C-alpha cells in the first residue's frame, strides 16, 4: 500500500498522463496523427485508449463500453490461452510425459 | 547497439551456420566456430603487439 | 634444444627466436662411438 | 505464561534468581537466558532479536529443505544427489540439476548464472526487508503482515502474541537442528535421514560415541 | 651460435618487453609521473559541477 | 643492448607521459580568449 | 597494591597512559586489559567476571586432571592411557575404564550410563549455582562461602581480597595452560609431559617451530 | 562534521538506497561510516571507540600484509630466486639449508635461527606497540590513531578538510585490504597456491578456474 520503489526510492503509479487525457500515447506518433483527428468518442477515459478506430466501429461511449466488455473478456481468455499453448508444448519438447502438449491436436489425442 | 551488433557475428559463427574459415583442414569452407578464443592474454595480446 | 623439442613447437613459436638457425643438440646418446653399427646410411637432416 | 514475570524460564523452576533484570518478558521466546550478558544494552538486544528471528526463519526453511529431498528419495524419486550436503554439486552433473527428477523442470547447467541471478534477486528482497519495497514501506522490521499475512492470521493480538512464541520455538528448534545437520554431516559423512535410519535400526551402537575417536591427532 | 642477440624481431611481445624490468620501466615512469600530476592537480581547477568544461 | 633498451624506454615514456598528462592538466583553459 | 590505581598493569609502564576508565581496580585480577572494549557495560562486565572465574575453576580442575595421569604413569602405575586427549577411549576397551588399574574399582562399561548420570548431576549443581538451593540461597554467585568454605579461610577481608587475586591468577595460568594443552595436543599429538620431556632432550631443535610446517595447505 | 560528502546525515551507506535510516549512534562522524552495524556490536559508544581503534590497526597491518604477500610472489614470477616466493610458505625459508635470503640473495640478511628472529621481534614489537599505547620517542602525547608529527613528515594531514578526506581513503583502502587478506587466507587454505597464481590461473580460464572448481573439495566422506 505504501509502495516503496522496486529498485531504489519511490515507486507505484508515477504518471497516468501517458494513458489518459489529451496527452497520452497513440497508435501513430504526433507528426502523423494529431489531436484533432482522434474520434470524439475515444477520450482518455478507458485504459489502453490509443485513438485506434480507423474502421468506424465505435459510435458513442456507451457502445464502446459494450465493446469493452467484448474486448476485455477476449483479452483475459487469450492470455490464459497463450500460456496454455506454449507451456505444455514446451514441457513436452523438453522432456515431460504430456503426450499432446501441442495445442491443435490435444482434442483428437483424447477421443476413445 | 554496437555491442549487440558484435554478437551478431558471434552468433552467426557459433550458431547460425558458421563463417568461412580459409584455414580449415580439408581446404577452406564454412566452419562453425565451436571454440572461440576467450583468453584475455591472447585477445589483448594483439592490441599491445607492435605494428 | 633437441630435435623433438624443435618439432614440438609450432612455426609461430620458433619464428623470430633464433631457434630456427640452430642445429638440434643431441642430448641423449653417449660418446662411446663404437655402438654405431657398421654399414651404409643415407644421411638426412644433416 | 510466556509473558510477564510469571512465565516459563530456561531453567524452569530453578530460575528465579537466574534470569537478569532487563529480560522482562515482553518479547517472544524470552525465557530469560542471557547467561553471558550479551544483550544487556537494549539497542543491541533489539539487534539480536532480529538476528535470532531471521536465523530462525532461515533454519526452518533450512531444516525442511534438508529433509524432504531425502524422504522422497526413500519414496523412489531420483534427484541425482538427494543428500543435502551433496545436492549443491549436482549442477556440475552431466544433465545438470533437474528439480525433482524431470528434465522438463529447471534443468540448470551454469552455476555462475544461477548464483548471479540469486545475488540480484536476493540482493533486492533482503534490501526490501530493510528499507521497504513493493510489499510495504513502514511496517515492523520483523513482522510486516500486510502482504506477508494474506490468510489473516495476524489478527486477535492476544493469540497473535502466542503465534510469535510458536514461531520462535519452532525456529529455535530448527536452528538447534541445523547446527545438528552440520555436525552430523562433518562427523558421520551421511545424510540426516540416513543418520535417523541406522539409529532406529540399532540404537545401542549407532550413536555419536561410535565416532568419538574420529578427530584424534595421531602424529 | 656465433653472436648474442636479444631475439625479439618478430615475436610480438606486449609493448615489446622481454625482460620483466622493461615492464616496470613502463609502470615506474608512468606511475612516477601520474603521481606528480595527481599531487599537482590542486592547481588545475576543481571542475566539480557538471557544466564546468570548455564548452560551446 | 638491453641497457640501451631500458634507457630508451625510460626516456620515451618520460616524454609520452609529459604529453598525456600535459593535456590532462587543463589544456583547454590555456587560451587568451575569455568567456 | 592489587586494588585501586596502585595495581600493576597488563602492559607495565606502557599501560600508564590508557587503561579503560571503568576498570578502576575494584575487582581481583584487574590489570586494565580491555583493549577490545568488551566490558564497558557493567551489566555485561558482571557477567564476564562470572564467565572468567568459572572458566578459571574448571581449568584448574582441568590442568590438574590432565597432568596427574601422566605423572603417575611415569612412576610406573599401569594406566589404560596416560595422555588426557586419548583418555576417553578406555570405556570402549576390553575391560573398560579401570580407575588406576584395579578391578574392585569403578570398572566403567557403558558410556550411556556414565553420561546420563553426569547430565542430571551437573544439571542440578549448575542450576543451583545459577539460582541457589540446598547449599545456599542468597549467597554471592561468585564466592558463596559457608558450605563452600569449610576450612574457614573466607574471613578477614584484607587477606580475603588477596585470596581472590590468588584465585584468578592461578586460574588465568590454568586457562592459558588448558588452551596450552589443547593446541599442543593438536599440533604435536603427544602428551604435555611427553612434550615437556622431549623439549628437555634438545630445546633448540624440539620446540614449537619444529611443527610449524605441519598445517601447510597443498592440493 | 564538514560538507565533505563522506560525513553527516547525507553520506553514502552500505546498502545504498536500501539501507533506510542508519543506527542512531552512527551519526556520520567518524570515517568510513557506511552505517553498517547490523549486529549492534558498537551500540555502546565506548566499545565503538575501541572497535574503531581496533579496525584501523587491523587495516594498517592488512594493507602492509596485502602488499607484503603480493610483492615476493610478483618478483618471484619475474626470476628473483626466492626460496619460497609464495607468502604462506615464506615462513619455512628459515628451515631450509641456506637459511633465509632476502631477495634470494645469500649475502643479504641470511637468517639462520628462527629463535633469534622471534627473540628480536618480541623485544622490538613490544617496545613499539607500547609506544602506540602511550608516549614514546617519536611522539609523547598524541592521538591514539592519528598521531601525526613524526608519523606525518610530509605534512599531508595539515589541512583538516584534506585530513578528514584522507582518513576516508585510509579506511577504505584498509577495509579493502582486510577483505582481500581474508581472501588470501581462504583461497590458500582451499586451493593451496599463491594468490598471484590463483589470479593467473583464473585469467587463463575464468569459466573453470573460479572458486567452484574447489566446491566439492571439503565434502565429508
Ligand atoms: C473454444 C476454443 C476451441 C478451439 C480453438 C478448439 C480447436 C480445435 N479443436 Mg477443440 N477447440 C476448442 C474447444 C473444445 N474442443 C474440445 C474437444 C475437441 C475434440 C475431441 C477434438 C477437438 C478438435 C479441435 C480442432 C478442430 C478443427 C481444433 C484444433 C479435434 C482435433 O484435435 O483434431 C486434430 C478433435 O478431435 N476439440 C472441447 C471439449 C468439449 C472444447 C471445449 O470448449
Ligand atoms: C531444572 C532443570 C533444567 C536444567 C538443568 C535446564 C538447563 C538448560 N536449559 Mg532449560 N533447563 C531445565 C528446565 C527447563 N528448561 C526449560 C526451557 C528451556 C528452553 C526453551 C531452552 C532451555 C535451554 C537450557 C540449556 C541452556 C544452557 C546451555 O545451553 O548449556 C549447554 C551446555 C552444557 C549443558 C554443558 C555441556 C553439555 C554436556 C553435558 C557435556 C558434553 C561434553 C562433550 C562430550 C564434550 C566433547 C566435545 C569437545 C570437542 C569439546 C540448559 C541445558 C536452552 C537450550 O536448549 O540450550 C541448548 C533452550 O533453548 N530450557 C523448561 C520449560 C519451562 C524447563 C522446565 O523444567
Ligand atoms: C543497492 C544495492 C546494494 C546491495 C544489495 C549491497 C549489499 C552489500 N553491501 Mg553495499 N550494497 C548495495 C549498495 C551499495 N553498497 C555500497 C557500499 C558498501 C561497502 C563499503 C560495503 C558494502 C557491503 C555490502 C554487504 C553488506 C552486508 C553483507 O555482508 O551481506 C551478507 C550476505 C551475503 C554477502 C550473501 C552471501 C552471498 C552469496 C549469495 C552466498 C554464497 C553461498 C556460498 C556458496 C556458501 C558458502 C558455502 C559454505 C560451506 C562455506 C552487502 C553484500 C560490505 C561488504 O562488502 O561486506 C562483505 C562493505 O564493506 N557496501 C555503496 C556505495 C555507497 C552502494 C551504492 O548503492
Ligand atoms: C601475521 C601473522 C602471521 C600469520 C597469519 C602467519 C601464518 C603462517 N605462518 Mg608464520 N604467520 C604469521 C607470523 C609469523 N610467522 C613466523 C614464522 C613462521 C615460520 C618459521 C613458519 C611459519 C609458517 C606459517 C604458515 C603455517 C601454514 C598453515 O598453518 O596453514 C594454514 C593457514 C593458512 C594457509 C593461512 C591462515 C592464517 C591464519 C589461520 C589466520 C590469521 C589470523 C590468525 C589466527 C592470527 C594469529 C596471529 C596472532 C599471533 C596475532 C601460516 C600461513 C610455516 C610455513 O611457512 O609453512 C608452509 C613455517 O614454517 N611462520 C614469525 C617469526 C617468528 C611470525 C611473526 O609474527
Ligand atoms: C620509537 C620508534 C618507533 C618505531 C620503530 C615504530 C614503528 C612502527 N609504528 Mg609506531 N613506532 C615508533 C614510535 C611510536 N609509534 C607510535 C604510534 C603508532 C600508531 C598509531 C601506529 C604506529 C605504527 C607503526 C608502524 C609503521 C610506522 C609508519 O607508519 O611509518 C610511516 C611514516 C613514515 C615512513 C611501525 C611498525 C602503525 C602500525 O602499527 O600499523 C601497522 C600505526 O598505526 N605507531 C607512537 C605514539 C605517537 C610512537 C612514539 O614514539
Ligand atoms: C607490460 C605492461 C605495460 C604497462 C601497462 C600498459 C597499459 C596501462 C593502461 C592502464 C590504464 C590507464 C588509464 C589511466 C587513466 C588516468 C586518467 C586520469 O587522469 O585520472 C585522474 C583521476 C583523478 O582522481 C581524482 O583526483 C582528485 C584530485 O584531488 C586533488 O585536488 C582536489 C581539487 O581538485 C582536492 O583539493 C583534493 O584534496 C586533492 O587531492 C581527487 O583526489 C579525487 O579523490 C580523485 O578521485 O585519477 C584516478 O582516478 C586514478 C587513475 C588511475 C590509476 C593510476 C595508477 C597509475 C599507476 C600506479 C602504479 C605505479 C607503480 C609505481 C612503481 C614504483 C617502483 C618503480
Ligand atoms: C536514429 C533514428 C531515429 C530517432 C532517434 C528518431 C526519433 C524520433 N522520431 Mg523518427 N523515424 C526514424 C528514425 C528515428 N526517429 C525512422 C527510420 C523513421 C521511418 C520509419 C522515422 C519516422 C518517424 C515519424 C513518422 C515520426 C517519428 C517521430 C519521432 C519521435 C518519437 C516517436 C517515435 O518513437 O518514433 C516513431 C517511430 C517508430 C515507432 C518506429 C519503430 C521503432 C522501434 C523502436 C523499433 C526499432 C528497431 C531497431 C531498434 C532499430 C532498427 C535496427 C537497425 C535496422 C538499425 C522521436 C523524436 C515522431 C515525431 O517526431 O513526432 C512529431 C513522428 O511522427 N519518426
Ligand atoms: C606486514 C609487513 C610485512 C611482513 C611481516 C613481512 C615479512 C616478510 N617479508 Mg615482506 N614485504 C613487505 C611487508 C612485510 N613483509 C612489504 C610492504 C614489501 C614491499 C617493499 C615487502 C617485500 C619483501 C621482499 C622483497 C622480501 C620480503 C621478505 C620477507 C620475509 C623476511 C623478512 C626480512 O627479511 O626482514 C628483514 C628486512 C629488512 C630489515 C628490510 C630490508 C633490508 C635490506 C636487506 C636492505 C638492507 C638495508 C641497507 C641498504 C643495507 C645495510 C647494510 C648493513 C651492513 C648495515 C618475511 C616473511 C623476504 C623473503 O624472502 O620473503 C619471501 C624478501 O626477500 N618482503
Ligand atoms: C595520425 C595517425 C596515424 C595512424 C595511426 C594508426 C594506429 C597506429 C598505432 C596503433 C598500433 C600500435 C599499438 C601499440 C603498439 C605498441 O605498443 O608498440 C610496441 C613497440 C614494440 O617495440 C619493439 O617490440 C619488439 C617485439 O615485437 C621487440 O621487443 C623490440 O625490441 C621492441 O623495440 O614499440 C614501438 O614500436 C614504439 C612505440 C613508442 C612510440 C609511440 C609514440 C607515441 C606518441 C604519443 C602518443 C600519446 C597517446
Ligand atoms: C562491520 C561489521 C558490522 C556488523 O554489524 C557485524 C560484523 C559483520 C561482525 C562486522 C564485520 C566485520 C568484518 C567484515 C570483519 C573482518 C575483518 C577482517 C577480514 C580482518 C582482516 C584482518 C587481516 C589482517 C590484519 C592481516 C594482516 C596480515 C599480515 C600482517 C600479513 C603478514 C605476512 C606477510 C606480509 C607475508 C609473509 O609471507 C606471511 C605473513 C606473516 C602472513
Amino acid at each position: 500500500k505504501a509502495t516503496r520503489g522496486w529498485l531504489g526510492g519511490q515507486g507505484g503509479a508515477a504518471d497516468l498522463d501517458k494513458w489518459y487525457g489529451p496527452d497520452r500515447k497513440l497508435f501513430l506518433p504526433s507528426g502523423l496523427y494529431d489531436r484533432s483527428e482522434i474520434p470524439e468518442y475515444l477520450n482518455g477515459e478507458l485504459a489502453g485508449d490509443y485513438g485506434y478506430d480507423p474502421l468506424g466501429l465505435g459510435k458513442d461511449p456507451e457502445t464502446v463500453a459494450k465493446y469493452r466488455e467484448n474486448e476485455l473478456l477476449h483479452a483475459r481468455w487469450a492470455m490464459l490461452a497463450a500460456a496454455g499453448i506454449l507451456i505444455p508444448e514446451g514441457l513436452q519438447a523438453n522432456g515431460a510425459n504430456i503426450k499432446g502438449g501441442t495445442w491443435f491436436e490435444t482434442g483428437a489425442e483424447m477421443l476413445n | 547497439m554496437l555491442g549487440l551488433g558484435a554478437w551478431l557475428l558471434v552468433w552467426k559463427a557459433m550458431y547460425f551456420g558458421g563463417v568461412y574459415d580459409t584455414w580449415a583442414p580439408g581446404g577452406g569452407d564454412v566452419r562453425v566456430i565451436t571454440n572461440p578464443t576467450t583468453n584475455a592474454a591472447v585477445i589483448f595480446g594483439y592490441l599491445v603487439k607492435s605494428p | 634444444l633437441t630435435f623433438d623439442e624443435i618439432q614440438g613447437l609450432t612455426y609461430l613459436q620458433v619464428k623470430g627466436s633464433g631457434i630456427a638457425n640452430t642445429c638440434p643438440v643431441l642430448e641423449s646418446g653417449t660418446t662411446n662411438l663404437k655402438e654405431l653399427k657398421a654399414g651404409s646410411y643415407k644421411l638426412e637432416n644433416f | 505464561e510466556f509473558y510477564g514475570p510469571n512465565r516459563a524460564k530456561w531453567l524452569g523452576p530453578y530460575s528465579e534468581n537466574a534470569t537478569p533484570a532487563y529480560l522482562t518478558g515482553e518479547f517472544p521466546g524470552d525465557y530469560g537466558w542471557d547467561t553471558a550478558g550479551l544483550s544487556a544494552d537494549p539497542e543491541t538486544f533489539k539487534r539480536y532479536r532480529e538476528l535470532e528471528l531471521i536465523h530462525a526463519r532461515w533454519a526452518m526453511l533450512g531444516a525442511l529443505g534438508c529433509i524432504t529431498p531425502e524422504l522422497l528419495a526413500k519414496s523412489g524419486t531420483q534427484f541425482g544427489e538427494a543428500v543435502w550436503f551433496k545436492a549443491g554439486a549436482q549442477i556440475f552433473s552431466e544433465g545438470g540439476l533437474d528439480y525433482l527428477g524431470n528434465p522438463s523442470l529447471v534443468h540448470a547447467q551454469n552455476i555462475v548464472a544461477t548464483l548471479a541471478v540469486q545475488v540480484i534477486l536476493m540482493g533486492l528482497v533482503e534490501g526490501y526487508r530493510v528499507n521497504g519495497g513493493p510489499a510495504g514501506e513502514g511496517l515492523d522490521p520483523l513482522y510486516p503482515g500486510e502482504s506477508f499475512d494474506p490468510l489473516g492470521l495476524a489478527d486477535d493480538p492476544d493469540t497473535f502474541a502466542e503465534l510469535k512464541v510458536k514461531e520462535i520455538k519452532n525456529g529455535r528448534l530448527a536452528m538447534f537442528s541445523m547446527f545438528g545437520f552440520f555436525v552430523q554431516a562433518i562427523v558421520t559423512g551421511k545424510g540426516p535421514i540416513q543418520n535417523l535410519d541406522d539409529h532406529l535400526s540399532n540404537p545401542t551402537v549407532n550413536n555419536a560415541f561410535a565416532f568419538a575417536t574420529k578427530f584424534t591427532p595421531s602424529a | 651460435l656465433v653472436d648474442e642477440r636479444m631475439n625479439g624481431d618478430g615475436t610480438g611481445r606486449p609493448f615489446g618487453v622481454n625482460d620483466p624490468v622493461l615492464g616496470w620501466v613502463l609502470l615506474g615512469v608512468f606511475g612516477t609521473m601520474w603521481a606528480i600530476w595527481f599531487i599537482g592537480q590542486k592547481d588545475l581547477g576543481d571542475f566539480e559541477d557538471a557544466d564546468d568544461g570548455l564548452k560551446l | 643492448m638491453l641497457t640501451l633498451k631500458i634507457f630508451v624506454y625510460t626516456v620515451v615514456t618520460f616524454f609520452v607521459c609529459l604529453f598525456i598528462f600535459g593535456f590532462l592538466s587543463n589544456d583547454p583553459a590555456r587560451n587568451p580568449g575569455k568567456n
